[PDB]
């Protein structure tokens, strides 16, 4: 008995499309009363899970939830055990908070032997994805153990800043994503690359504007950056960190392939059922979900899954279900964790809206059809970012998903974590 | 259903010595984590003391590193806290849960216990 | 759509102390009127407590003039009622609305809360 | 001003069981004496049941020595009387006061309560 | 098999008056000893009364020397206890047995009776 990841052979799960709601959403984020209300706001979440250990990060803003200030950034790890009879939850054991809250942005977590590295970005100009034209480029990786001891001083918290970067053609690197993977003694972190627009090599004739009359050909080139007249085009990739040497911090940014090349978005790679599975958000011309498995670990090449039923909403410019090139940098992060490989069954909390961001619904889809859905809230509660992770509880698959919802008696976007169990028996 | 019964006292002179208690029932207390969490009207969560299952690890905050020390009495399910050398900045309602500070907590906060240090 | 969610306690020993609550959403609570209305099975409306917008006027009935006192929590939309020293004649379902007694009420009574005072 | 609110009705079958109640307000009920006094049309005063402040002494009349037993409810100001095994000679109006029988009385008899035992 | 049936009740105002009863069957009650034993959650045995067979000797504790007096009803097997002028320190579960305080007791404590004195 034990809380492990997707390994071996789990129990048989539902393989048919049923309207009968057989999903049981269970809340494990019971908060205390918020007597003494104010302009609080919780954003920038993070949820990683591996071998029974989790992590969390958040930036509490007092005022507006976007253009606010920084007061505290609680970054902590813990263990994953059960509440009662077949009720798993997340038990936090260690908590770390930086001195100055308005320095840390865009963290990335990873698992290790008996530690939990948190690779964050350091900036003195604010949001690096908004003022990258003056960002230095320094990166900081915080190591937090999942089991502290008495009077260690070197075993509980490890504030480490990296020195060398192997940037070949990119001008700057930054950890961009919830979590990565590892192979023995080689940590990988999701990231995005900063490359000059005038130094981009992309012929403007491979753009899918053939069956897109209401789309200009240069929309592919104009969509690779945050703005048309910008100075940097984002590029997805991964950061390599070989901790088996410890002689010099190495930062190697391995860029992604050219197949369905989109703008930089929060990516998430995880080892599901042995093979590494990669995810990439859609903040570009492509509005559908970017899913697939990885065959070459170090040379990242992801076989994209052509799902036509799972997408994300947006603004009027680029709404949901849009498959033509358009200049637009918008969307919402909604990932999914792989629960089966023989049938390629995925599971994640995806929003169901055309041009709005409400009604967070957990949906299960194999490749081109939804099997069974279940609403985690009402059809009016807003939601921006969702993080989905699945594991096992001693005989069966369990999934915990962090979904920022709008609580009634809190008046603040609260990252409520819902614990959902993959149904073995269905109608 | 997990029931948390907070206890203790309040209305003490600045610099006194109080002992807060919190018993529980349901989940097996022989191997689990307990933590005292306080919150003042206007502020949010504020962790003070943490202890493991086997009483092998005891963590404290920067402001209460030497004020009180949390103990464990696994034989009789409870949670003691011998608050010593408190000030006016410690006037808040204390709560016991199964998470250090976090935003976590896997059980409804039953009643709590208010501690007033003034005059 | 205005939603009135009644709450509170019931099935208590006569002479105890109950605290009925009623939260609301929608209309601006910072400036409006709230009133507790009860009705026993067989009888009609019976007003007990009234609260003003700025908490400047609090009216009570002849039978509950000194039983309980209504309060106001304009910061967080709610409606408390600290019922103290109740008798067997207070066994009824309490409701919250936007009228003192009247025959008025511009919102459907959602659920209510039954208070049983017997044995 | 002392107000005595008598309650309880009549119109019961011969040999039934009625329960008369009488609440009060004003004077401190925790330490005083209460007594039921009845009077039929044509006759005068007729004491039936007496009780002390600490419920240590309970006196009754020769005709109602085993009919009913007076109790005390010092928590909630009232005066119960579980009338049991009544006859046709008990058709009268009952009253509550602060004197056993006497000719005394320290408050105007407010309303009283008539009990009819016939047919 | 000796069966001890405790009775009574709690939840009374501070300074009230309660009457605890405990009947028994089996052993001959006309010549034996009875004693009330209470225990609060957290503490151990604490005797409050004692009485002989012929009601010739009645022992009490230093804290309840003038609170209540134990009686005997050898005609009808029972054990009364007219608790008077109780305080908040008397909130405990009372028991009836065949030993003053001791560590003795030749019968399984059946149900007991909890008495609560608060608010
Ligand atoms: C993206 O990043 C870039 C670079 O990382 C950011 O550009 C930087 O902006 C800051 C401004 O925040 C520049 O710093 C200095 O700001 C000074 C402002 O002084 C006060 O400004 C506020 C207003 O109060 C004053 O108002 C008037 C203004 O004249 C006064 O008369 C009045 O008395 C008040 O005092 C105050 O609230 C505040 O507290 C400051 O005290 C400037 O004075 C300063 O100018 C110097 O530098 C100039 C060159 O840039 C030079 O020509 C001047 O002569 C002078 O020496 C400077 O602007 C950073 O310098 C600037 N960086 C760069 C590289 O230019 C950008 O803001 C950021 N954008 C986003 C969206 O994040
Ligand atoms: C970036 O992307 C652009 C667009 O795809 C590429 O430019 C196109 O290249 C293709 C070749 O693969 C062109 O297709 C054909 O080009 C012929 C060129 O003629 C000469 O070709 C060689 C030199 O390369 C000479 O040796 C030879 O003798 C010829 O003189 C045209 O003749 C063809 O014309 C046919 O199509 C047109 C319609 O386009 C008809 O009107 C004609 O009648 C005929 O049927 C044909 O066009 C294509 O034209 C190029 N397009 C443009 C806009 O230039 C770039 O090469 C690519 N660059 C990189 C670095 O990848
Ligand atoms: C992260 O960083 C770590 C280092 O910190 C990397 O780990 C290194 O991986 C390389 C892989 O190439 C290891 O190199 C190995 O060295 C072996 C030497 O051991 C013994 O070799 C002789 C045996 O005969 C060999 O002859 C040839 C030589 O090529 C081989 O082909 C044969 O198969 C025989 O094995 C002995 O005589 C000698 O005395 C040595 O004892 C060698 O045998 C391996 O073939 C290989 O070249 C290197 O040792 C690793 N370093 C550590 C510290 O473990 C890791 O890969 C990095 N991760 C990345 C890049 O993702
Ligand atoms: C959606 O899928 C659900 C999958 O769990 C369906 O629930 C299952 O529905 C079937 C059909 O009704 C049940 O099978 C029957 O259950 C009854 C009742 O079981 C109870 O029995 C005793 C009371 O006698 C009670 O103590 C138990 O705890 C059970 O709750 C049995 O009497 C029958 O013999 C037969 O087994 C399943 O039991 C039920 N699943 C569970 C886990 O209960 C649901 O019906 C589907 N909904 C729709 C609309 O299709
Ligand atoms: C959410 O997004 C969905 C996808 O973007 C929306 O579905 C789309 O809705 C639009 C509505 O303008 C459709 O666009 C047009 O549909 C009408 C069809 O009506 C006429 O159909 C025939 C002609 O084919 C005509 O004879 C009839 O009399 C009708 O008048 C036509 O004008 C065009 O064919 C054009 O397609 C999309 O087709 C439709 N897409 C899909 C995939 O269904 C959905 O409406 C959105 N919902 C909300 C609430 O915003």
């Amino acid at each position: 008995e034990g809380v492990s990841n997707l390994v071996g052979l789990p129990n048989n799960i539902c393989l048919q499309k049923t309207s009968n709601q057989i999903l049981k959403p269970k809340l494990i984020s019971y908060t205390l009363p918020v007597v003494g209300q104010s302009g609080t706001c919780i954003t920038d979440p993070l949820l990683a899970m591996d071998e029974g250990y989790f992590a969390y990060s958040h930036l509490e803003k007092i005022g507006s939830c976007s253009r606010g200030v920084s007061k505290q950034r609680i970054i902590g790890v813990g263990e994953v055990l059960d509440r009662g009879d077949e009720v798993p939850s997340l038990f936090m054991t260690n908590v770390w908070t930086p001195s100055n809250p308005n320095t840390v942005y865009h963290c990335s977590a990873v698992y290790n032997n008996e530690f939990y590295y948190v690779l964050c970005a350091v900036s003195v100009v604010g949001d690096p994805i908004l003022n990258s034209t003056y960002w230095s480029g320094s990166l900081m990786m915080t190591r937090l153990a999942v089991k502290p001891k008495n009077n260690g001083e070197s075993y509980n918290q490890h504030q480490f800043a990296l020195r060398n970067i192997e940037k070949g053609k990119y001008d700057k690197v930054m950890p961009y994503g919830p979590s990565g993977i590892k192979q023995g003694d080689t940590l990988y972190f999701p990231a995005v690359g900063f490359l000059v627009r005038t130094e981009f090599t992309y012929n403007d004739s491979n753009c899918p504007i053939a069956e897109c009359q209401y789309s200009k050909p240069e929309n592919c080139r104009l969509s690779m950056g945050i703005r048309p007249n910008s100075h940097y085009i984002l590029r997805s990739g991964l950061l390599k960190y070989n901790l088996s040497d410890e002689e010099n911090s190495k930062i190697v940014f391995i860029e992604i392939s050219d197949q369905r090349l989109s703008i930089g978005s929060p990516s998430k790679i995880y080892d599901s059922l042995g093979q590494p599975v990669f995810y990439q958000a859609s903040f570009s011309w492509d509005t559908m979900i970017k899913f697939g498995d990885v065959q070459t670990v170090n040379p990242l090449v992801v076989n994209w899954r052509d799902n036509t039923v799972i997408s994300r909403p947006g603004q009027s410019q680029c709404p949901r279900f849009n498959k033509c090139p358009e200049v637009c940098w918008e969307g919402v992060y909604n990932d999914a964790f792989l629960i089966d490989r023989i049938n390629w069954i995925s599971a994640g909390v995806f929003l169901d809206s055309n041009q709005t961001a409400e009604n967070p619904v957990f949906t299960v889809f194999k490749d081109n059809e939804v099997l069974y859905r279940a609403q985690l809230a009402s059809e009016d509660t807003n939601a921006q970012k969702t993080i989905t992770n699945c594991f096992l509880l001693k005989n069966k698959i369990w999934c915990i998903s962090l979904v920022e919802i709008y609580d009634t008696g809190d008046n603040v976007i609260r990252p409520k974590l819902f614990a959902v169990k993959i149904p073995e028996q269905c109608t | 259903e997990v029931q948390l019964v907070e206890s203790g006292g309040g209305l003490v002179q600045p610099g006194g010595s109080l002992r807060l208690s919190c018993a529980a029932s349901g989940f097996t207390f022989s191997s689990y984590a307990m933590s005292w969490v306080r919150q003042a009207p206007g502020k949010g969560l504020e962790w003070v003391s943490y202890i493991s299952s086997s009483s092998s690890y005891t963590n404290y905050a920067d402001s209460v590193k030497g004020r009180f020390t949390i103990s464990r009495d696994n034989s009789k399910n409870t949670l003691y806290l011998q608050m010593n050398s408190l000030r006016a900045e410690d006037t808040a309602s204390y709560y016991c849960a199964r998470g250090l500070a976090g935003v976590w907590g896997i059980d409804v906060w039953g009643q709590g216990t208010l501690v007033t240090v003034s005059s």
